[PDB]
């Protein structure tokens, strides 16, 4: 059928993985406890649950995600905290150390004999699963612990499984804030691993939503639990398609095929546009043109880029929301008609429309709006290579000074890694630019 | 084009002779022990090219590899048809003469052809077919040559060879039974 | 998902017409109501349907 | 660049006793040099090209990113004393399809990769002053399957001891080769 | 000239999303010699 | 040169100017 | 269909507009919730008030006006009342600092970095609405924070929309009451900027308006929340002629062509006749010849302009109420065969008349009467003249011995603008005088 598997790694990885499930249990209703109201939905299984939760005749519906980490604080607080009748008991595995930053100790070190576990029971989800499109995978590129171990465990995944898409969500470097100078390093190593067995990438950054909540949203002083609510909603829309439907219905498959161009570039930058306090969608108006112009927005996109400076390749947008194809087709007709925004001269048809009618879902307690339209945008662009630039030129000279590098080869790696990694990337920056070349 | 830069800058070791009005030439480097399939559908590329002094290499030369060459041609067919259908949409009145006549001698240089040739008709026909009648000095009536094209085609051609070609051609005849 | 037509003109089940121990056709096939639940009764009665 | 020239014969494109041989040869020099030093074995001036970093110092041709390279020949040549160090080179050119595909020779490489724009390859080799050979059309048909056509870049990075690279359309002995060719210690 | 928000924030920013952050709303929107630089 | 408009005397200078100051005597009445 | 847009800056600029939608409520029977009764009246803001209101599907029906002002004080008090609740919140533009009624100040110093917002908050309702026939722009050309941002705003507006008409109100300099000592100054350097753009100017005069209420609306010692009161049934009659229907109707197009004869001289004179005190009305009549008479009448005009000094060039008569043809037309026959008023020669008819079903409004706690027959009365004149000979002189005396120049010149400016400003004012003059030449 239409489900998949949640994988959950790294502490700063998990309390948006949290928020994520809470946000999937409020719109089926699922009660905390675990069992529904006197209102009957249990039984078999099989209905828009059977697709994020298994509610086999137990009555108890099982998350088919699985959270591991290597520091048990956090595990053990959500051990303890709510929804721990809900977690499955081992579906929360924890370590007893942490990575201190080191890519290759969480690499070789200690991931050996953890992977034999998880991937145990990833195999057993797999017996019960029927179709299993794949895998909803949330980890960052500056894995403080989980980066090394992510890479290994999608390469070993790679490995057993090759019928099946990946999609994958990192948390972008932050450009011009560093929280560890370490970051450079271990985010190389995971591009490296995962650039050339990774299916769909999507980048996100924290200033960017930081800058939004105090831009429109109109909080000076936002929280975790404000972004992580918030890329919880993101999530939630890309799989409204798979849950319910509307006109027509999409799907993951044609994500990939339909954005990523040729193999390696199938990094695409994510914008929703209905970003607003309650009190201001209370009595000002949303449709379809306004929001369409405000995804494209330079403000209401979460990568550090300038759309101007590049160049636009493909375009997917999925619509949760009351409304009707013609007036859609209208707005992106006359987006067409304009000049600045530049198309390259490849793909006259540059867009990916979806359609699902059941109204994006609010939280109690909430700093969103009692949404009725909302489109969530994805588009591939030429203008992200100047952020390589920028890492590549903070790289260079601290590897030159070769600093902090008697930890790593201390723990028995070599230069050869970092060798690989400095032309992979310069490799990938002239590859961009030259497909941006007509 | 491409064979005309290609050969500007240079592979083809080619003689020639020359002399007040009329023609003639030769070569440097034999050809049957170079290529027959590296290099005969680029330089077939030069019928399609039109242009001094490029065509009186290309006219020539591929009846040059055609009297020399026979029982080689086999494999090469699918790369052969390109140029063709690209010099037949590139309608002119000259060109295309020219290839009737060069089309000519490839039909009756060898054996086999029409039959390997058999999934390679509804691709070179129907343009010829709706040439077929928009019209001795020097060879110059289009519908003539079209014509004598269809009859050295169909009897080496085959069985339904001819069916074929009349549901190209609604005018189409028998040179078989009638 | 949609609505329903009761009868000919393009009328709609407004919820103020059912009630307990009703039949009724819907295209073609027609039901019965038996009982209901908890939060249905006490709306219901909020509003006062006997 | 210079098209209109004669694939025919040998193309040395850069040789060391060149009064100012690196017109077409843009420097990105960055924690290293470029050096014109005699040897001992030769005792002659050859290029030292050093850096922290191999990725930051690199040579490269052509010059103008705008042109292009234009050469027929298959073959290649360079003249390397290896040095015990980190070295790499890459060469760009234009195939059948008219899509444009690199090559990468790295020192390092611990495994061979073919990516849709680019090959990889391993060196490893002896020390001292040696050679190197290769055949794009070899190396395209054995990975791309496709025919090699023309050079349209060529770019070397540092680590190195430099006597002269050249091209030719075949494999050559080693008694056509003029004295200067015929290196001798 | 301009049709709309979308030509706007799109031509007279300056503000290099990139290069700057902590910045504010007005400071977001700001135009060039359109205005008088 | 553009040369210098007259200020037009409709009244004004002289009417309303001396009126400005006739219907005055401040200066006057918080004593000396 | 039918629809303009209002803006209001100067800090007094503000509470004029606050009584003009005060007032409109009442009349399209709006509450400051924001909502009707339970009569099915709501959709996307179409229906009679929807000339001036956009109620979207979320029932509120939000004023198309923008107050922008440089100081907190003010808009922030109005944010404290009882309409914020219906306002559009950043529809109110803040600033953080004064201008201290120096033009050069706010037009060069601070309003290049709010003239972008503004702008905006224009593009954002120019995007929904269809007719936009024109602006109100509120105002002071005596401004304490009007005269230079409302300068530059209008010449951005002037460069960015030609075809779309625009509206100048205010109240003028007072002959001679000298509230702030830079009066003729900020006076001067705004009628130059506005000469070559504006369309409609008027000028009315506070001392005037002091005088009328204390002659017959038996009112001695009053307040802006009259006054303001007053200008809101100005602006109320005005704009009758698109709230509602009648026998015929004339619209802002009309005015500009049939009141205007050349370029250059475009600024009229307004009176409202029927201003009486509730006893007065209750006991005695009005009718249609008398409220000619009486807004004929010299001194219940609201400028200090004998009439008798000038003549008369053109004239529109909106009436408001329930009259006939045949009396109005009779009346004026009998205005015209009058020997007192003295129109020029060019144009023997000089007379527009337009008719509205609908009876002027009674404001709850108000002072007005109640009227059943209103008449608004527009003049265009040579009368005017007075006013500017009289500012120019104190414009003359202050530049001789060069004052508060220092002020002007240390915030960045030269002294051959207001000496432009001085022949400019001269050569509109001279256009006076020619045009009162028979
Ligand atoms: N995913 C996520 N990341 C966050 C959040 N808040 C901050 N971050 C960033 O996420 C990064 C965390 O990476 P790491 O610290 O290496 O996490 P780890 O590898 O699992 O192991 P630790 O270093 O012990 O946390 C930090 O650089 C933060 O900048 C959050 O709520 N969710
Ligand atoms: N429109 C209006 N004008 C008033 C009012 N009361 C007095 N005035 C006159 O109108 C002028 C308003 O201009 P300003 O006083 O400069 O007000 P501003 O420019 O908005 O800002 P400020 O510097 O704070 O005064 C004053 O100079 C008064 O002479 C009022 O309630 N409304």
């Amino acid at each position: 059928m239409r489900e998949c598997i949640s994988i959950h790694v790294g502490q700063a990885g998990v309390q948006i993985g949290n928020a994520c499930w809470e946000l999937y249990c409020l719109e089926h209703g699922i009660q905390p406890d675990g069992q529904m109201p006197s209102d009957k939905t249990i039984g078999g299984g099989d209905d828009s649950f059977n697709t994020f939760f298994s509610e086999t005749g137990a009555g108890k519906h099982v998350p088919r995600a699985v959270f591991v980490d290597l520091e048990p604080t956090v595990v053990d607080e959500v051990r303890t905290g709510t929804y721990r009748q809900l977690f499955h008991p081992e579906q929360l595995i924890t370590g007893k150390e942490d990575a201190a930053n080191n890519y290759a100790r969480g690499h070789y070190t200690i991931g050996k004999e953890i992977v034999d576990l998880v991937l145990d029971r990833i195999r057993k989800l797999a017996d019960l699963c029927t179709g299993l499109q794949g895998f909803l995978i949330f980890h960052s590129f500056g894995g403080g612990t989980g980066s090394g171990f992510a890479s290994l465990l999608m390469e070993r995944l790679s490995v057993d499984y090759g019928k099946k898409s990946k999609l994958e969500f990192a948390i972008y470097p932050a450009p011009q804030v560093s929280t560890a100078v370490v970051e450079p390093y271990n985010s190389i190593l995971t591009t490296h691993t995962t650039l050339e067995h990774s299916d769909c990438a999507f980048m996100v950054d924290n200033e960017a939503i930081y800058d939004i909540c105090r831009r429109n949203l109109d909080i000076e002083r936002p929280t975790y639990t404000n972004l992580n609510r918030l890329i919880g909603q993101i999530v939630s829309s890309i799989t409204a398609s798979l849950r319910f439907d509307g006109a027509l219905n999409v799907d993951l498959t044609e994500f990939q095929t339909n954005l990523v161009p040729y193999p390696r570039i199938h990094f695409p930058l994510a914008t929703y546009a209905p970003v607003i306090s309650a009190e201001k969608a209370y009595h000002e108006q949303l449709s379809v043109a306004e929001i369409t112009n405000a995804c494209f927005e330079p403000a209401n996109q979460m990568v550090k880029c300038d759309p101007r400076h590049g160049k636009y390749m493909a375009c997917c947008m999925l619509y949760r929301g009351d409304v009707v194809p013609k007036d859609v087709n209208a707005a992106i007709a006359t987006i067409k008609t304009k000049r600045t925004i530049q198309f390259v001269d490849w793909c006259p048809t540059g867009f990916k429309v979806g359609i699902n009618y059941q109204p994006p879902t609010v939280v109690p307690g909430g700093d969103l709006a009692k949404v009725q339209r909302a489109v969530c945008m994805l588009s591939n662009t030429t203008a992200i290579a100047e952020a390589w630039a920028r890492l590549d030129h903070k790289f260079d000279l601290m590897y030159a000074k070769r600093a902090f590098v008697h930890w790593y080869v201390g723990e028995g790696m070599e230069e050869g890694e970092f060798s690989e990694a400095r032309e992979d990337l310069a490799a990938l920056e002239k590859d961009y630019e030259e497909v941006g070349v007509d | 084009t491409t064979f005309r830069k290609c050969y500007e800058r240079g592979d083809f070791p080619i003689a020639l002779e020359h002399d007040s009005k009329g023609n003639k030439i030769a070569w440097k480097v034999e050809i049957e022990k170079l290529d027959y399939h590296h290099y005969l559908p680029l330089f077939f590329d030069g019928l399609s090219e039109m242009t001094f002094p490029y065509e009186f290499f290309a006219r020539r030369g591929i009846h040059d590899m055609l009297e020399h060459g026979g029982n080689k041609i086999l494999p090469v067919i699918p790369q052969l048809i390109i140029p063709i259908k690209n010099a037949l949409n590139l309608r002119n009145r000259q060109i295309i003469c020219v290839t009737l006549k060069v089309l000519q001698h490839l039909v009756v240089s060898s054996e086999m052809v029409g039959e390997a040739l058999l999934p390679y008709y509804r691709q070179i026909l129907p343009i010829l077919n709706i040439f077929k009648n928009m019209n001795q000095q020097k060879r110059e009536n289009i519908g003539d040559l079209i014509q004598e094209t269809l009859e050295a085609f169909e009897r080496y051609g085959g069985e339904d060879a001819f069916i074929n070609i009349k549901y190209m051609v609604p005018t189409y005849e028998s040179c078989l039974l009638n | 998902r949609q609505r329903f037509t009761k009868n000919d003109m393009g009328d709609h089940y407004h919820w103020k017409d059912l009630n307990r121990g009703i039949n009724l056709t819907v295209y073609g096939k027609t039901f019965r109501i038996v009982d209901c639940d908890r939060f249905t009764q006490d709306f219901l009665e909020s509003q006062g349907i006997e | 660049m210079f098209k209109n020239t004669f694939q025919s014969g040998f193309l040395s494109i850069l040789y060391s006793i060149g009064s100012k041989p690196l017109q077409i040869w843009d420097k990105k020099v960055r924690n290293g040099h470029i050096k014109r030093i005699t040897d001992n074995d030769i005792q002659s001036l050859v290029l030292e090209i050093e850096g922290t970093n191999v990725s930051t110092t690199y040579i490269t041709c052509p010059a103008d990113p705008k042109k292009t390279l234009g050469i027929k020949l298959p073959f290649l040549v360079m003249i390397i004393k290896n040095l015990k160090k980190y070295f790499t080179f890459e060469v760009q050119v234009l195939d059948d399809k008219n899509v444009r595909r690199r090559f990468r020779a790295s020192n390092y490489q611990s495994t061979t990769r073919v990516k849709p724009f680019i090959c990889t390859m391993p060196m490893r080799l002896d020390d001292g002053w040696n050679q190197i050979q290769f055949n794009l059309s070899d190396f395209t048909r054995r990975a791309y399957g496709t025919n090699y056509i023309e050079t349209l870049r060529v770019q070397i990075h540092a680590n190195c001891r430099i006597r002269r690279v050249y091209f030719s359309d075949r494999l050559y002995s080693e008694d056509e080769l003029p004295a200067e060719f015929k290196l001798y210690l | 000239k301009i049709p709309k928000d979308d030509l706007d924030f799109r031509l007279a920013t300056l503000y290099n999303h990139h290069t700057g952050a902590f910045k504010n709303k007005t400071e977001i929107l700001l135009h060039q010699e359109t205005i008088e630089d | 040169e553009p040369p210098q408009h007259p200020r037009y005397t409709s009244l004004f200078r002289a009417t309303i100017k001396n009126d400005m100051k006739k219907f005055k005597t401040a200066m006057k009445t918080m004593g000396p």
